[PDB]
RNA sequence: GGUGAAAUUCUUGGAUUUAUUGAAGACUAACUACUGCGAAAGCAUUUGCCAAGGACGUUUUCAUUAAUCAAGAACGAAAGUUAGGGGAUCGAAGAUGAUCAGAUACCGUCGUAGUCUUAACCAUAAACUAUGCCGACUAGGGAUCGGGUGGUGUUUUUUUAAUGACCCACUCGGCACCUUACGAGAAAUCAAAGUCUUUGGGUUCUGGGGGGAGUAUGGUCGCAAGGCUGAAACUUAAAGGAAUUG
RNA sequence: AAAAAUGAUUAA
């Protein structure tokens, strides 16, 4: 008889301030024993979390987050951003015909050595009173449109660094910005950021995280 | 029989003469 | 209140796997499939077999405090037909009636950007 | 004879397309010539709709929906009666109803 | 002679006497005369610089890599041959590294290596077309050439010496364990035969 | 055993090779919103009681 | 004149070796007997001494270069990833 | 795992299924259309560099410099050949499990060559619109791409500005569609396959009943595979196209 | 998406 199930201790998620409510739920992986046990071995786990979940209203019902446990200290797990992005169904809604899809994407770092890849997609729109059953784009419209979300992604990025990106991420006021500039060259239906990866990370600044959780 | 193989089967035999006329030649 | 958990429904064609893990997912619960308890090599795939599936799961489930789940129903997908099997439909179905609370029900089939080129030959699988 | 103005498929000014693969037996089929559908089904069936409402720590639920493109090959598309080969007359008509 | 690579000729001036001192480094691609060339930890990362393995990023390319530090080059020596730098372990202070033989191979990473690949490559894909080639390409190395077939020896000579027609008649993998004079053929033979069929 | 007992409010149609097969729809006695499609062997009309060995399956051969 | 169709430089080799071992031999006696950009003098000027050494007649530079000829694929490609290598590490 | 169903196969040496990564190679979904570009073959991730092109606008310039073209040339899918690199996937050969009377087929699991690339070859496809190219005229519409013109037009900016994006009316060029043929056709059908016994705008190529046969031979090209050019003897009353009824 | 081969000559 082995029955694995008795012997694990139900840590709890928390995660960081960055956000609505620290509550996301109940993790377990063994006992502590000795041999480098699950001191350890509990660190590089990854949360998949709704962001309706994690701030209450229900429109953000996609956008998932990836939540990471960094440090451990209690019956606690902090988290810090580990990544971001769109729901399938969300992305295959957006997706249809009769439409130009853009899609832009860069890589850049904060103000401290988080380097990572934003992602964003956008739409063309049929205006109103159109007769014209497709409204496509002349492919210059796009590269002039790919340039300024690439040039507002970077300019978000490098500033503003990881926390209040997040911070600003969340009520998605970056995707405003893009409609305020590209809205004089092509209107738009769909503009989101769609993705955030996060490529490297620096050295561990426990004082970040313990900054963040508490 | 199908063109193609006719055409195949063709050129199987018309290997065969070169080479029985390689052996003279 | 509710301790949840990812039920983690891959239903394929020949196969069904409900396989229930914690929030994170390194660590499972219970993964049963209709495979082991159909002896038919045949009906692993049915709607009958992942039914009974899902009621295991919730069996081994409870006694072990998972109460409610997020549910990421998959396909084969890549290059393969990457639509859900007749089972997946049941599982959750029986996952929902054993009293285990459902939330945040999403696909998670690997849809690729063309890549691997698929088998069976140009012409296809002549049957 | 020739069959259709439009020799099979949807290609006049190029020459060459690309092709997909079926869906059903992977067969090549160049992708203007592939009977393409769009399978937007919700992701629970309606005999389980009812259920997962009562069974929701979510009032109200999004009940999300799944998208597919199926591509199928001229042959599988007549197996699985897709396009179901019609009349001299009506095979001209191009309205989907 | 007897190299295929060619030899770079590097003065270095002596740190504790006055005088210059010659170095026989085997030459890397690019390497031209008149050239500086920087050799020690805080050296640059061009072609011909000596360094440590441990002063290079991962996918560098290095040539007469020390197996030990301050064993003065050991690996890659040979005309277009040359080390991959695929890692570093600074925990035990080792670096991972692919040899021309295709083997991994963990270093010191003090073990010094010159950036840049062995000068001459290609030279072993022009055919010699005759004996006299391989003759005077052997009179600047060694006497092994030409070479006699033990099948045509007879058994005194070899144990493939002798028969009734030229054949081995016994197989012709030897073991490891043999000992001298037993060892012709193929010896400690994983497989035989032409690789993928 | 938990044999349970349903009532048929609805027939649907007659299935199987050889239409030997037919398909109702059944709510429950103690649950009059539980309703399922079952196949039934013999010769059914409306408003009768089936007893169900097993009662979770849903029923095939539709349309 | 022309004075072989496709022997060329191999010519000196008659009829022996085969045929598909003199043209193996043509094209890497052409590369090893051509001449050369020197890149320090910008003149056609560079020329092998032995396998390898690639010496230019005026200024009189000598290089470390290939067996047949002055730089090898695989030379440049280490040169390209060296010089990215470095670039990398200072930025 | 896989199939009508199974078995070849892996599995307590933890297989399948999770999660954290990493490596390699190939490809570029959805957007993607009776849409675009290109002489054709073909061309779909972003950005930079290089040269090229059609159409449009033009009250710029030369002034017949043109059309089509034996000979002669460049390019030319896939497969295939030589050598180096690569080699994930899929997979002529092969192996192997099924099915079968037999299955050295279809189906399943593996898998060498290939698939990718560089440097060279090859020069063929139902390489098809099975419709040579240039020019003129003849019919009734709605769309769409690119350019341009105009507005008792609108629209996010200034709540009344170039612009961009839509609407309306035109126009030139293009991929194409719908109706009907007045006309043509053996018909299927065709806005050209019309302006044809009321037969002549210019010009290139090809065919002359079915087979033998794209064979034989000669020449020429290719490393080869083979390509290009290309008969005759003999044989035979049909072969063939479109449509009708069953 | 189980298996399913064959049918002498002339005779409108
Ligand atoms: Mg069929
Ligand atoms: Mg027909
Ligand atoms: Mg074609
Ligand atoms: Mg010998
Ligand atoms: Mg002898
Ligand atoms: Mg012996
Ligand atoms: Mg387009
Ligand atoms: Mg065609
Ligand atoms: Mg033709
Ligand atoms: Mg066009
Ligand atoms: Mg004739």
């Amino acid at each position: 008889v082995v029955d694995p199930f008795t012997r694990k201790e139900w840590f709890d998620i928390k995660a960081p301030s960055t956000f609505e409510n620290r509550n996301v739920g109940k993790t377990l992986v063994n006992k502590s024993t000795g041999l480098k046990s699950a001191s350890d071995a509990l660190k590089g786990r990854v949360v998949e979390v709704c962001l309706a979940d994690l701030q209450g209203s229900e429109d953000h019902s996609f956008r998932k987050i990836k939540l990471r446990v960094d440090e451990v200290q209690g019956k606690n797990l902090l988290t810090n951003f580990h990544g971001m992005d769109f729901t399938t169904d969300k992305l295959r809604s957006m997706v249809r015909k009769w439409q130009t899809l853009i899609e832009a994407n860069v890589t850049v770092k904060t103000s401290d050595d988080y380097v990572l890849r934003i992602f964003a997609i956008a739409f063309t729109r049929k205006q109103a009173n159109q007769v014209k059953r497709h409204s496509y784009a002349q492919s210059s419209h796009i590269r002039a449109i790919r340039k300024v979300i690439s040039e507002i992604l970077t300019k978000e990025v490098q500033g503003s660094t990881l926390a209040q990106l997040t911070s600003k991420l969340i009520p998605e006021v970056i995707n405003k910005e893009i409609e305020n500039a590209t809205k004089d060259i092509f209107p738009l239906q769909n503009i989101h950021v769609r993705k955030v990866k996060l490529l490297k990370q620096p050295k561990f600044d426990v004082g970040a995280l313990m900054a963040l959780h508490g | 029989m199908r063109a193609k193989w006719r055409k195949k089967r063709t050129r199987r035999l018309k290997r065969k003469r070169r080479k029985v006329r390689a052996r003279s030649k | 209140s509710q301790v949840f958990g990812v039920a983690r429904i891959y239903a394929s064609f020949n196969d069904t796997f409900v396989h229930v893990t914690d929030l994170s997912g390194k660590e499972t619960i219970a993964r049963v499939t209709g495979g082991m308890k159909v002896k038919a090599d045949r009906d692993e795939s049915s709607p009958y077999a992942a039914m009974l599936a899902a009621q295991d799961v919730a069996a081994k489930c409870k006694e072990v405090g998972i109460t409610a789940v997020h549910v990421k129903i998959r396909a084969t997908g890549g290059t393969r037909t990457k639509t859900p099997g007749p089972g997946g439909q049941a599982a959750l179905r029986a996952l929902a009636r054993s009293g285990l609370r459902i939330g945040r029900i999403e696909d998670v089939t690997p849809v690729p950007s063309d890549s691997t080129r698929k088998k069976g030959g140009r012409r296809g699988r002549r049957l | 004879p020739k069959k259709r103005a439009s020799n099979g498929r949807n290609k006049k000014g190029r020459g060459h397309v690309k092709p997909v693969r079926c869906v059903n037996c992977s067969k090549s089929i160049p992708k203007d010539k592939a009977i393409k559908r769009m399978a937007i089904r919700n992701i629970v069936e309606a005999a389980a709709v009812r259920d997962l409402s009562e069974a929701s720590v979510y009032p109200e639920y999004a009940l999300p929906k799944t998208y597919n493109k199926l591509h199928y090959c001229v042959s599988c598309a007549i197996h699985a009666r897709i396009v179901r080969v019609r009349s001299r007359e009506d095979r001209k008509n191009r309205a989907p109803p | 002679s007897g190299r295929g690579a060619p030899l770079a000729k590097v003065v270095f001036r002596d740190p504790y006497k006055y005088r210059l001192r010659e170095e026989i480094f085997i030459a890397n691609e690019g390497v031209h005369t008149g050239q500086f060339i920087y050799a020690g930890k805080k050296a640059s990362l061009n072609v011909g610089n000596v360094l440590p393995l441990g002063s290079v990023p991962e996918g560098t390319i290095v040539s007469n890599v020390e197996e030990k530090p301050g064993d003065r080059g050991a690996l890659a020596r040979a005309s277009g041959n040359y080390v991959i730098i695929i890692g570093h372990n600074p925990d035990e202070n080792k670096t991972r590294v692919r040899l021309p033989s295709g083997a991994k191979k963990v270093i010191s990473s003090d073990a010094r290596g010159v950036i840049g690949v062995i000068a001459g490559g290609g030279r072993v894909d022009k055919p010699l077309l005759k004996a006299g080639r391989a003759f005077h390409k052997y009179r600047l190395k060694r006497n092994s050439w030409p070479k006699t077939r033990g099948v045509a020896m007879n058994p005194v000579d070899h144990p493939h010496g002798g028969g009734n027609h030229q054949h081995i008649g016994k197989a012709s993998t030897i073991s490891r364990g043999a000992v001298s004079g037993q060892k012709a053929g193929l010896i400690a033979a994983r497989r035989t035969g032409l690789l993928r069929g | 055993t938990p044999v349970t007992l349903a009532k048929v409010i609805k027939v649907l149609g007659r299935t199987g090779s050889r239409g030997g097969v037919t398909q109702v729809r059944v709510e429950f006695l103690e649950d009059t919103s539980r309703t399922i499609v079952r196949n039934v062997k013999g010769p059914v009309r409306e408003n009768d009681i089936l007893v169900l060995m097993e009662s979770e399956r849903e029923a095939r051969r539709l349309r | 004149a022309k004075r072989t169709k496709k022997v060329g430089i191999t010519g000196k080799y008659g009829v022996r070796y085969g045929s598909s071992l003199r043209r193996q031999v043509k094209k890497l006696e052409i590369q090893q007997h051509a001449r050369y950009d020197c890149s320090f003098c910008g003149k056609k000027t560079v020329k092998r001494g032995a396998a390898g050494i690639w010496t230019c007649s005026c200024c009189k530079k000598t290089v470390a270069g290939g067996a047949y000829t002055v730089s090898t694929a695989a030379a440049a490609t280490v040169r390209s990833t060296i010089r990215r290598l470095r670039e990398m590490v200072e930025a």
